[PDB]
């Protein structure tokens, strides 16, 4: 008793100096006497006999000591499983990136002196790391090894995610090493950098896995309106639509779309550019052969969409077509060029932080209008993705409180909390001398900067500022724009959100029942937990329509790829597919609405879904851009068209060579009829073998990764045990003649 | 053929100019004037009000003088108030806040400048004095019967558009007369300004003046509002002793809207101005 | 050995204490969130009238 | 308060009836009441000095009478009114 | 899992523990809300007004 709680308080008394210890390295440390290293180590060691596998990494991350978890992985089993289970770990202790980061970098030394090197340590390392001195070894180790199939997974996850400017850098950090195996190291860094044959396998798979019903397009032109909702029905069709290139459906009569001079032309545009996309010259022609006649159209809107949708189009592309933006983007034209143009080349130069794009919208927002202010602001907060210019934040501030308009604050509230990323020890005192200004907008965009500056839930601090400004503050405009920041950093863990916001689904005023739905929307959206489920019920019945819209939003990115057999979803399926029926007694926005979120279950398909995260852990950028912007669409709606940056498709990818495609057929342990497609109306126990064939895939449930099962008579079998769903290789163990290579399509939709 | 999102900025100069007039709007009809500055097409800001004298005429075309308006105009520009007129206003007691024809004829031939026409009818005189939401109102073109009858833009301000919900003006009237949004801003400079003159109406000269008053007044006239409090206290515990026999025998259901709980509760508020202002009395004394 | 069964099983009864200060902070966060909606289904209320 | 507000008080004393004069600040940094009427009267002084133009403080008060306290009250909304009770009272026995 | 409950239960610890000022700060405002449309609701009763049966 006496010496288990003397060694008890001792290591509690241990640990906690090492915690006063750990985060001040140098200066002013604290002596500490060796018999208590001496006492800790006998009895640390005598755990660390057999280590028991539990606790060895979990002391050794508790004392917080340089050496001590070193030789706690030389005698042990299952190296792999402890690496994972001490990232695992390491990722679920809220770590503050002071010691994360120097524990990984000492850490990824040990299987490079293995017998072979493993990809998921490296992967979920370089993830979080980004550090520019741990790729320089396994970029130049690619060429020492000889061994190209392996190099094609790394080069697609790392070249595909978990990195914008690093990618920018690593581009030419690659193309520096090489000629100014060299036959084949060329056409290896020409190719893995490529990027476009992800675009062609998606536009592959996903333009032949198209299937459409005529009941939703005929219930929309059914329920059809000239004034409100005729967005709502073409964003509709660009969801239904988008990348299967359709435009067969808009090709029926020119009557619908054109009918109005307004808006909705330029909606209706550029939601042809978000059912079309990537494409170098069949978007530029199919702009220009519209009407190549006269090269003066008396709507603008198709030159101000031609614009946006180009921009849609060439999204984070390496054939950007921005040096003809630019010449084209100098003539002088009445705020579609301007606008469209400014919207088409921010986004296009996303990431690049050119300073040209500083200088021409700069010079683009001092005329002192609204609307190229707040497209220059959007632009300006895309193309400042980790730039952080000195002279931007100080000189947007200081244009924000000497204009009067609302759309040039909103637009440069959204420009300088984009351009707010990995500056967790940076922007305290941004946020905290910015959080306490006299402007509501401003307070707003104080929140929405912390947003994605906290990501992964690191800072439990800025929630204190965030509900106390959301209750305690009067004005509804923070109090609504508020949760947004709180679901953004309580995006990790869906079951906690209603927890805490379930007094928050029912509020007092209705402003805080609709970000707080908004929240719901965002916090649970991709998953399958029913905390939420059984919550909408009451959001979707009350006299006020907003609870009602983000009540039917949140529903609607939740029944999101999700079968019945699972969840009795009749419920909200029915009370859902009546608001279009019953949109006579309700309001006009309610149908919007309505109509909108139906719009969200039918996008792609079934095929094309959301995720907030990849497959590592990491967070996607232009996903939680993307679902943001999209959840804008309250001041300005027609912002709304950049949620097709965040349809991530869930499949798999058995891609041997890049010119030879393979056949793939594996077999479920579940039911096959359970995992099938919900085929509507017309209106006029195991399988042998899974659908996935030629590898088109088909859409996959996370869930579904764990009962996948490779048949053992299967002639090629990859290198890497499959065990996750991701972006692998196939492994030639054949290796003879008869490969089973398919020829490639024609002419049509596409290119 | 284009339209646009517009939303009417008013500030407290405009609200204030309206609470005056208001005060002063006799039964009598009653014109006015609203002055701002046009920066872009979507967006405008009203900064100088003032009233006009009344006619027997009342609201008409006839009533406006023109030397009348362009003189005083005119001394507006010589001053430091260079802002163009941007609409007029009035006042509808009684039969409605609704416009008739004579109105809509004088705003037809008022419209005829300014594009935008804004008008706002105040009328305090039914309205309670809890809320002072007010409403402003536009006109639409006679050719537009054809096409859709507002294509205007973002339509979630509409929500907040349709707390004046009233079920025979609105969609009563709908027809060839619509309405748009409203919203306010305040500087820091009003709002520290106004804040602080609030409170300080509120507050006292000198805030050392009228507590000792209260402090001195709990021994002379508070003791006889405790000694009705407790009145009232045992006026309620005569019926709390009949409570237990109810709440003994049937326990389900209640039946006495009366919860006999928060208004002990304020008692006990109004009680302990006594223990809060005895240390102000420890003061005092004190130093 | 005796140290994950004596040792790390005293201090796992000492986080189940833990859990059982996390079930007092716990349901006062349910019993205050409650009495929360009451106030707030209150004012929520008198709101509508 | 400066030497020539006699002579731009003097006009309004000599066309215009007594004038009252009223001192403000023009940042609102003062916490105290911004208003302090001084009414303009001749005062003898007992020292001799020759009869002149005195400015004696008169008490004032802010409030409004129908309407402009709906209309602040409404364009604040974070003000409170009086609630007797804990808040209201020790807030002002605070500061 | 049998060792990692502690740390990771840590987590839940303080977004169980970061409530409580959450949860001061909703009462102590609600209550200030309910006061407030508490006296605008009260003070729509004026003394002038007219007598029915
Ligand atoms: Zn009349």
């Amino acid at each position: 008793e006496y010496v288990e709680t003397i060694i008890a308080k001792c290591i509690d008394h241990y640990t906690k100096q090492c915690v006063e210890n750990a985060d001040l390295p140098e200066g002013e440390k604290k002596p500490i006497d060796q018999r208590l290293e001496g006492i800790v180590n006998k009895m640390f060691q005598r755990c660390l006999d057999d280590h028991k596998y539990k606790q060895a990494i979990g002391i050794a991350l508790e004392t917080r000591r340089l050496d001590v978890f070193e030789k706690t992985i030389l005698e042990s089993n299952d190296v792999p499983g402890m690496l994972a289970y001490s990232l695992k770990l390491c990722m679920s202790l809220m770590q503050n990136k002071q010691f994360r980061n120097k524990v990984l970098r000492v850490l990824v030394k040990i299987y490079m002196n293995l017998e072979k090197p493993d990809f998921i340590n490296v992967c979920q390392c370089l993830i979080f790391l980004d550090d520019p001195q741990a790729v320089s070894d396994i970029l130049e180790k690619l060429v020492k090894e000889d061994n190209l199939l392996m190099a094609y997974q790394i080069c697609f996850d790392l070249y595909e995610s978990a990195s914008q400017q690093f990618l920018s850098s690593v581009i030419q950090n690659l193309r520096t090493v090489g000629t100014p195996e060299p036959k084949d190291q060329t056409l290896k860094m020409i190719k893995i950098l490529s990027g476009e044959m992800a675009i062609e396998l998606h536009l592959q798979f996903l333009i032949r896995n198209n299937n459409t019903d005529l009941m939703i397009l005929k219930n929309t032109k059914d329920a059809v309106r000239n004034s409100v909702c005729h967005t709502a029905t073409v964003i509709a069709n660009s969801f239904m639509h988008c990348g299967t290139t359709s435009d067969q459906f808009l090709r029926d009569n020119l009557e619908w779309l054109a009918r109005a001079t307004n808006w909705a032309k330029f909606t209706a545009t550029a939601s042809l550019g978000v059912i079309h996309k990537g494409h170098e010259k069949e978007a530029l022609q199919l702009m220009a052969t519209y009407l190549p006649k006269d090269t003066s159209p008396g709507s603008a809107y198709q030159e101000g969409g031609g614009l946006y949708a180009l921009g849609l189009i060439h999204a984070n592309h390496g054939g950007d077509i921005i040096d003809y933006l630019l010449n084209q983007l100098k003539n002088a034209s009445n705020d579609i060029v301007r606008h469209g143009g400014s919207l088409g080349l921010g986004l296009a130069a996303m990431g690049t932080a050119r300073q040209d794009v500083y200088d021409l919208l700069k010079t683009n927002l001092y005329q002192d209008d609204a609307v190229t202010g707040e497209a220059a602001g959007l632009a300006l907060g895309l193309v400042m993705l980790g730039s952080k210019n000195a002279q931007a934040i100080e000189d947007m501030v200081g244009y924000a409180q000497e204009t009067q308009h609302e759309k040039i604050l909103r637009g440069l509230a959204v420009g300088i909390a984009l351009v707010m990323y990995g500056r967790m020890e940076e922007a305290d005192a941004l946020i905290e001398s910015l959080c306490r200004d006299k402007d509501p907008i401003l307070r707003r965009s104080g929140m929405y900067t912390v947003a994605m500056a906290y990501c992964g839930s690191g800072n439990n601090k800025a929630i204190r500022r965030l509900l106390h400004v959301a209750v305690s503050d009067v004005n509804d405009d923070v109090r609504r724009a508020a949760v947004e920041s709180l679901g953004f950093i309580l995006f990790r863990t869906p079951e906690q959100c209603p927890s805490v916001v379930s007094l928050l689904s029912e509020s007092y005023n209705p402003h805080v029942r609709y970000g707080a739905a908004m929240a719901l929307g965002i916090c649970c959206a991709g998953t399958g937990n029913k905390e939420a489920i059984n919550l909408l019920e009451p959001m979707t019945n009350d006299p006020v329509n907003y609870v009602r819209q983000g009540a039917l939003i949140a529903s609607a990115l939740i029944m999101i790829q999700q079968t019945e057999i699972t969840c009795p979803k009749v419920n909200q399926f029915r009370q859902l597919y009546s608001k279009v029926i019953n949109d006579k007694h309700d309001d006009v926005m309610a149908k919007f609405g309505a109509i909108l979120a139906q719009g969200i279950l039918d996008a792609g398909g079934h095929n094309v879904t959301i995720s907030l995260q990849s497959r590592t852990g990491h967070t996607h950028m232009p996903s939680v851009v993307g679902v943001l912007v999209f959840t804008q669409f309250w001041f300005w709606f027609p912002l709304s068209h950049f949620l097709s940056l965040a349809y991530t498709p869930t499949c798999v990818i058995g891609l041997n060579k890049d010119l030879k495609m393979p056949k793939v057929q594996y077999k479920s342990n579940c039911k096959p009829s359970t995992f099938a497609y919900p085929a509507p109306l017309e209106v006029p126990s195991i399988t042998a073998k899974a659908k996935k064939k030629e590898k088109n895939p088909a859409r996959v449930m996370p869930a579904q990764l764990k009962v996948l099962t490779m048949p053992e008579t299967c002639r090629y079998q990859p290198f890497k045990p499959l065990s996750i769903g991701g972006i692998i290789i196939l492994k030639d163990t054949s290796e003879d003649i008869e490969e089973l290579v398919e020829p490639v399509a024609a002419h049509g939709p596409k290119i | 053929a284009v339209d646009t999102a517009e939303q009417v900025y008013i500030s407290s100069l405009a609200l204030l100019k309206m609470l005056k007039h208001g005060r002063a709007g006799v039964p009598m009809e009653v014109m006015g004037l609203m002055l701002g500055e046009f920066v872009d097409d979507y967006t405008v800001r009203v900064i100088d009000v003032f009233a006009m004298p009344q006619s027997g005429t009342g609201v008409s075309v006839e009533a406006v003088d023109p030397v009348f308006q362009a003189k005083m105009l005119d001394m507006l520009k010589q001053t430091g108030r260079p802002e163009m007129v941007v609409g007029w206003y009035h006042s509808h007691p009684g039969f409605g806040c609704w416009l008739s024809g004579v109105d809509i004829n004088t705003q037809q031939s008022f419209e005829a400048l300014s594009e935008r026409a804004v008008a706002v009818v105040v009328d305090p005189i039914q309205s309670v004095k809890g809320k002072v939401v007010i409403d402003a109102f536009r006109l639409i073109n006679a050719n537009m019967m054809v096409l859709g009858h507002e294509p205007r833009q973002t339509t979630s301000n509409l929500g907040h558009l349709n707390k004046p919900s009233i079920q025979a003006l609105i969609h009563g009237l709908n027809r060839h007369y619509y309405s748009i949004t409203i919203n306010y801003r305040k500087n820091e400079l009003e709002q520290k300004m106004l804040l602080n003159l609030h409170k300080k109406s509120w507050m006292e000269g000198l805030t050392l003046q009228d507590y000792s008053e209260h402090c001195k007044h709990n021994e002379s006239v508070v003791k006889e509002m405790l000694e009705l409090a407790k009145n009232y206290n045992k006026a309620v515990e005569e019926e709390d002793k009949m409570t237990p026999e109810q709440l003994a025998i049937k326990n389900v259901g209640k039946q006495d809207p009366k919860r006999h709980l928060e208004e002990h509760v304020d008692v006990l508020m109004t009680s302990n101005i006594v223990q809060c202002l005895a240390a102000m009395l420890d003061t005092v004394v004190f130093k | 050995l005796e140290e994950g069964k004596a040792g790390s099983g005293l201090r796992q009864y000492y986080l189940s204490k833990i859990e059982e200060l996390q079930l007092i902070v716990n349901d006062k966060s349910q019993n205050l969130r409650r009495l929360q909606a009451q106030r707030n289904e209150l004012n929520a209320k008198v709101r509508l009238l | 308060l400066h030497k020539n507000d006699i002579a731009i008080n003097e006009l309004m004393k000599r066309y215009c009836p007594n004038s009252v004069l009223v001192i403000i600040d023009v940042k609102p940094k003062d916490l105290g009441l911004p208003t302090e009427a001084y009414i303009s009267v001749e005062e003898v002084h007992d020292d001799g000095t020759p009869t002149s133009k005195t400015f004696e403080h008169v008490t004032s008060e802010i409030g409004a009478e129908e309407a402009e306290e709906v209309g602040v009250e409404h364009l604040l909304r974070d003000i409170k009114d009086t609630t007797v009770g804990t808040l209201s009272q020790r807030i002002t026995n605070q500061v | 899992d049998l060792y990692s409950r502690y740390k990771k239960l840590q987590q839940e610890l303080e977004f169980l523990e970061v409530q409580e000022e959450y949860i001061k700060d909703e009462q102590k405002n609600l209550k200030k809300e309910f006061l407030h449309a508490q006296e605008e609701v009260k003070r729509i009763q004026s003394i002038p007004l007219v007598i029915g049966q």
